[PDB]
């Protein structure tokens, strides 16, 4: 049974570093590309990030970029996201979303409003 | 040829015996006689002298050494001598063979290039027909075309090998030092007369299915797509029955005016325009797409495309790749004397003895899809 | 080409005249 | 064979694969496109301009769940078959595996919409990395240009803050901008345009291209836009398989 | 609030999990640890039906065992006769974007749909002697992924909106709504008696529903990622399952967990299509790699390759005499093995 | 309604966790017990010679 928890978000004043840590469990964590898809109030789900299957290919959206750094330890089976000086926009629910298929460099319907192998997101407020 | 050699033996032995027959002898007392001897006329000399008699001129090598003349003596009496007391007469007739940019450079090192490429080439398109039809997943009408094309090939490199093989059981039935069938051989119904048509038939086919390639390719680049039994209906049609269309008229027209010997010797310069022109035409076209695919090509490398050095690396690549298929290469190369005649004799024959291989090997075995179609045969082989 | 052709010719010429004369 | 019900059968089907025959030919004759786009990009405006180019029978209806939306035009005499998604769940990783062949796929994207570009730019990246559309090509459009001209020029906008990479950019000198164009038009025009460029880019080997466009709002060209992306396609495909390219 | 619920469903979840451990005493692998192996499994193409112009998206074998329907996605519906390769019927679709066929038990009709999200029944016994739409079913808002009659009246249809749904084909209405999955639908398989119904979704899940009642009896989950197949086990008491993760699994009901699982290190490639043999022992499943395999059900190890096609295969049946296994793919070409 | 539905999930759970549950074991036991009953039976796994054989 695929399952995702994430944790680390609380309220933090602007210009703080909040750490956000995703436990996976049910599938091999080596095998898939992880995401980091924020919702904000008010709007809908947008991605933030992606991490490859061996931690080399990293991306980031505009927002973020220089700010954020997303991490993977397949030993561990987790997934880490640092955000350094956070603003008042980057408050939202964040989500630890993954590929839904391995082996495979497309991420589809990782944003979808109803995807399945997504998290069940943790508060951020700024 | 030696087909024209012989007609003009048979010429001057005409006339030769014409003039035998035709012309009375002085009737003189102790006078040499007239005779026949297949080689030189010898009618009757002066007496009491030595007459010079003009070497025979019929062959195609005395052309070469100036006018010879053999010194022959009459004598007083009329009577002839043999050589060893048992027969030839005595001597002049020797006077005659000299033998003389070479028989051996210049021709035999052509004959066996000529030949070897040609058994290869013949080889590799049986193998790349082979293949073609025995998977069933390159089935496609570009194959059938390609299919046609190495049959076209293939009948020509077998006309060329018919008539080399004709021609070596001929000299060998000579070298029995008897049973003259040539002559026979000359009645143009069944030894002459078919094997040139088929070898004149093979090569417009060839240089018709050439086209219908070509036209293919352009009209899958340019235009748009038509029905498929439609276009191969009219592709093997103008490629396989074309050529006849100007083939029968030559076959039947010099049939009746320039007969001679199976239609070897074209004494007429125009008469050779029935078969050359259509070929001509099929070539020229050729050059024209030729050209427009190549343009079309370079469309593509210098559109949006990354530029860089490619536009000149992969398009050489590009149009090495179309020469042998539209046998462009007639139109570059087609002045000649001594090392110019070598270096045409040799360029020209050689490409067109071995432009059946470069078009198998680039079109049936550097592949992409045969070469999949191999792996994954393979592939099914190894785990049985 | 005419490698053949005109080597069988000098042969059949060379040989009819040798043979007979 | 037996004669009777086996003379029934192969006759029979001999009359079936005689109309196949006949249905193949219009079937290679046509080009399927896959139209897709966000419900800001305006797939409905372009699909309204090309549609005149071309018991109830005109059911002019259809359904309230339809799925998918049919719009056939003729260009040159080549017959286009469009098709658009319609009541299709927010999921598409099932139902577009199917157009793995397709002629074109067709994206349009708001352009004058910063808010919400990296969401196109993001499917984009997923169409074209995709292992069924790995060799389909894309014809992309930038839609409502005006709009985006509208934008810059009016100020108040501050681009630079979703992308920052706009300060560090400087017009492509193969720019064909029209006469009257205000430069930094052409910079976002060009900007954004790069942007789709430098996914394409990257991975695709040489089995697939994109093809952009600014259609702003009136461009009754897109139709031949697409009728001659169609024909390099198709005359690339042509010469990839002589290896003449 | 929802804080409560969660850990009311974690904690059921949790009982759930726990029941399921306590119940396994021991695995499919020790108990047919001592059993002889079936060997190598050959096959050969025994026919080859060629017709199809785009990608064959499913199919489906008659009762008679001899002929079969296939879907292709140039908008064609063909049935052949399978023992003579000799095209039957060739029913021109409204829509070309099908992705599902189904043949009833009585051989009267077929069935079709796909991105329409309309599934059409076609009458094959005319008195006109041609084929007509005989019903169109409308109300799924997703594209239909499979169908299966249950008889000359009732069809189950799955779609990709997260429901399935048992119509009546007379008045065609929605007889009963069988909702619970959480992502598209993709495979259903009817019990040989005809009252439960497994389908398997891409939410990673399968659901064991009941047709005459409507409630889903048991969740089964185990898979990796999305399922695209979906077999009952000849006896109805076990099913496999196929999905994205390159590996199947075979579960059971009364246990209510997964017994088996079949993946391999080489195996790369998402499942298909999953069917079973005529005695269960064999498993055929279909690969994006453009190959079948067969594995024994009762050991997990492959027993035979069936190679062939130059696509990817996307549809997968035995006969229901077991005489033969047809697969259509992507190639446009079917194949009937033996 | 996201509380609805949590609901919803929560008596569809309550529903499925009180079912009877045989071991393991004799799961595969009747697995096995099915698949030797009727392995003669199977064309795919025995197959049966060129003469019943209708795709020959």
């Amino acid at each position: 049974q695929v399952q995702l928890q994430e944790s680390g978000g609380g309220l933090v004043q602007p210009g703080g570093s909040l750490r956000l840590s995703c436990a996976a469990s049910g599938f091999t964590f080596s095998n898939y590309k992880m995401n980091w898809v924020r919702q904000a109030p008010g709007k809908g789900l947008e991605w933030v990030s992606d991490i490859s299957q061996s931690g080399a290919s990293i991306s980031y959206t505009g927002s973020v970029k220089g700010r954020f750094t997303i991490s993977r330890d397949n030993a561990k089976n987790t997934l880490y996201l640092q955000m350094n000086s956070l603003k008042p926009e980057d408050t939202a629910v964040y989500y630890c979303a993954r590929c839904p298929a391995p082996f495979t460099r497309d991420c589809f319907d990782v944003t979808s409003t109803t995807y399945a192998y997504r998290g069940q997101g943790t508060q951020v407020t700024v | 040829s030696l087909w024209e050699t012989v007609q003009k033996w048979r010429e001057y032995r005409r006339q030769c015996q014409r003039s035998l027959t035709e012309d009375p002898p002085p009737a003189t007392d102790l006078f040499c006689n007239r005779t026949f001897d297949e080689y030189a006329c010898w009618p009757d000399g002066e007496p009491g002298s030595f007459v010079n008699v003009s070497c025979p001129w019929y062959l195609p090598w005395a052309s070469s050494v100036p006018q010879g003349h053999v010194y022959r003596f009459c004598t007083a009496e009329g009577l002839w001598l043999q050589k060893d007391n048992s027969s030839l007469p005595w001597r002049d007739l020797s006077e005659c063979e000299e033998s003389k940019s070479s028989p051996e450079e210049q021709l035999l090192f052509l004959y066996i290039i000529y030949t070897v490429g040609y058994a290869l080439s013949f080889s590799a398109l049986v193998i790349a027909s082979a293949i073609l039809l025995g998977f069933r997943h390159l089935h496609c009408t570009r194959n059938y075309i390609h299919l046609n094309l190495f049959a076209s090939f293939i009948l020509r490199a077998l006309s060329v090998f018919i008539k080399d093989a004709a021609l070596k059981w001929m000299y060998s039935t000579a070298a029995q030092q008897h049973q003259w069938d040539g002559l026979l051989s000359y009645q143009d119904s069944l030894s002459c007369r078919l094997v040139f048509l088929l070898m004149q038939y093979c090569v417009a086919a060839n240089y018709y299915w050439l086209l219908v390639e070509g036209v293919y390719l352009y009209t899958l680049l340019a235009f748009s797509v038509l029905s498929e039994q439609w276009i191969f209906r009219l592709y093997v049609s103008i490629g396989w029955g074309v050529p006849l269309l100007f083939v029968v008229p030559w076959g039947i027209v010099k049939y009746l005016y320039e007969d001679e010997g199976c239609w070897t010797r074209n004494s007429n310069m125009n008469y050779w325009l029935i078969i050359r022109l259509p070929i001509l035409f099929a070539i020229g076209v050729n050059f024209l797409i030729f050209v427009r695919v190549i343009c079309i090509v370079v469309s593509k490398l210098k559109a949006n495309l990354m530029c860089k050095t490619d536009i000149k690396c992969r398009l050489a690549k590009s149009t090495l790749t179309l020469i042998p298929l539209l046998g462009t290469h007639e139109v570059i190369f087609a002045h000649a004397r001594g090392t110019l005649r070598f270096i045409k004799l040799f360029t020209e024959l050689s490409f067109t003895s071995f432009q059946g291989l470069m078009v198998a090997i680039l079109y049936c075995f550097v592949n992409n899809e045969v070469q999949l179609e191999f792996r994954k045969s393979w592939e099914r082989w190894r785990l049985e | 080409e005419g490698t053949f052709t005109s080597d069988v010719s000098s042969y059949l010429e060379g040989q009819a005249a040798k043979e007979f004369i | 064979t037996l004669s009777a019900e086996d003379k029934a059968a192969v006759e029979r089907s001999k009359m079936i694969e005689k109309q196949l025959q006949k249905d193949k030919q219009v079937y290679r004759a046509t080009h399927r496109l896959l139209l897709l786009g966000a419900d800001n990009s305006g797939k409905s405006t372009i699909v309204k301009q090309m549609r005149i180019y071309h018991q109830q029978d005109v059911l002019r209806t259809r359904v309230k769940t339809s799925g998918i939306f049919e719009t056939k035009f003729q260009v040159d005499k080549v017959n286009f078959h469009m098709f658009d998604v319609g009541a299709q769940r927010d999921e598409r990783r099932k139902w577009i595996q199917c157009f793995n062949d397709v002629t074109a796929i067709i994206f349009v994207v708001d352009s004058s919409d910063y808010n919400r570009l990296q969401e196109a730019l993001n499917d984009f990246k997923s169409i074209w990395n995709n292992r069924w559309l790995r060799t389909i090509s894309v014809i992309l459009f930038l839609n409502k240009q005006d709009l985006l001209a509208e934008k810059v020029l009016a100020g108040k906008s501050k681009i630079e803050d979703y992308f920052p990479e706009f300060a560090r950019y400087t017009t492509p000198e193969d720019a064909t901008p029209e006469p009257g164009e205000d430069p930094r038009v052409t910079r976002a025009k060009y900007f954004i345009r790069d942007e789709f460029l430098r996914i394409s880019t990257a991975s695709g080997d040489g089995r697939h291209y994109c093809y952009p466009h600014f259609t702003c709002s009136v461009d009754t060209e897109n139709a031949r836009r697409i009728f001659n992306d169609c024909r390099d396609i198709i005359q690339r495909m042509h010469l990839r398989q002589y290896e003449l390219l | 609030e929802l804080d409560q619920l969660r850990q009311e469903a974690e904690q059921l979840k949790n009982q759930i999990r726990d029941a399921r451990k306590a119940c396994a005493d021991a695995t499919l692998s020790q108990i047919t640890n001592n059993i002889d192996p079936v060997g190598r499994i050959q096959m050969r193409t025994r026919r080859t039906l060629r017709g199809h112009l785009a990608k064959i998206y499913a199919m489906h074998w008659g009762t008679d065992s001899r002929l079969l329907v296939s879907a292709s996605q140039d908008g064609k519906l063909i049935i052949w006769d399978s023992y003579t390769t000799n095209k039957v019927h060739a029913i021109p679709l409204r829509s070309s974007w099908v992705m599902t066929c189904a043949y009833a038990p009585s051989g009267n009709y077929v069935a079709c749909g796909g991105l329409d999200n309309i599934c059409s029944i076609y009458n094959l016994k005319t008195r006109e002697g041609n084929v007509r739409v005989s019903r169109e079913l409308a109300g799924h808002t997703g594209y239909l992924s499979c169908c299966r009659f249950l008889d000359d009246n009732q069809i189950v249809t799955s779609s990709g909106d997260t429901t399935c749904a048992l119509w009546d084909i007379e008045t065609g209405q929605q007889t009963t709504t069988f909702t619970g999955h959480t992502g598209d639908v993709m495979s259903l398989s009817l019990a040989p008696d005809t009252r439960l119904f497994v389908s398997g979704a891409c939410d990673a899940s399968a659901k064991l529903w009941d047709v005459r009642e409507g409630m889903c009896r048991q969740t089964f989950t185990g898979h990796e990622s999305d399922i695209n197949a979906i077999c009952f086990f000849p006896n109805g008491n076990a099913f496999a399952t196929g999905s994205d993760d390159a590996t199947c699994r075979l579960f059971d009901l009364r246990a209510d967990q997964e017994l088996m699982t079949y993946s391999h290190d080489n195996i790369i490639c998402g499942i298909t299509s999953v069917s079973f043999s005529k005695s269960g022992r064999l498993l055929l499943a279909g690969y994006d790699d453009f190959n079948c395999n067969v594995w024994d059900a009762l050991k997990a190890d492959r027993a035979g390759v069936l190679a062939g096609h130059d696509n990817r295969v996307s549809c997968l049946g035995v006969t229901d005499d077991g005489m033969a296994v047809a697969t259509g793919s992507w190639d446009s070409f079917l194949k009937i093995w033996n | 309604a996201s509380i609805a539905q949590a609901r919803k999930l929560v008596e569809q759970l309550k529903m499925e966790a009180n079912i009877d549950r045989i071991k393991v074991s004799k799961a595969a036991a009747d697995l096995m017990a099915y698949c030797e009953a009727h392995a003669k039976e199977d064309p795919l796994l025995t197959p049966v010679p060129a003469s019943e054989n209708p795709f020959r």
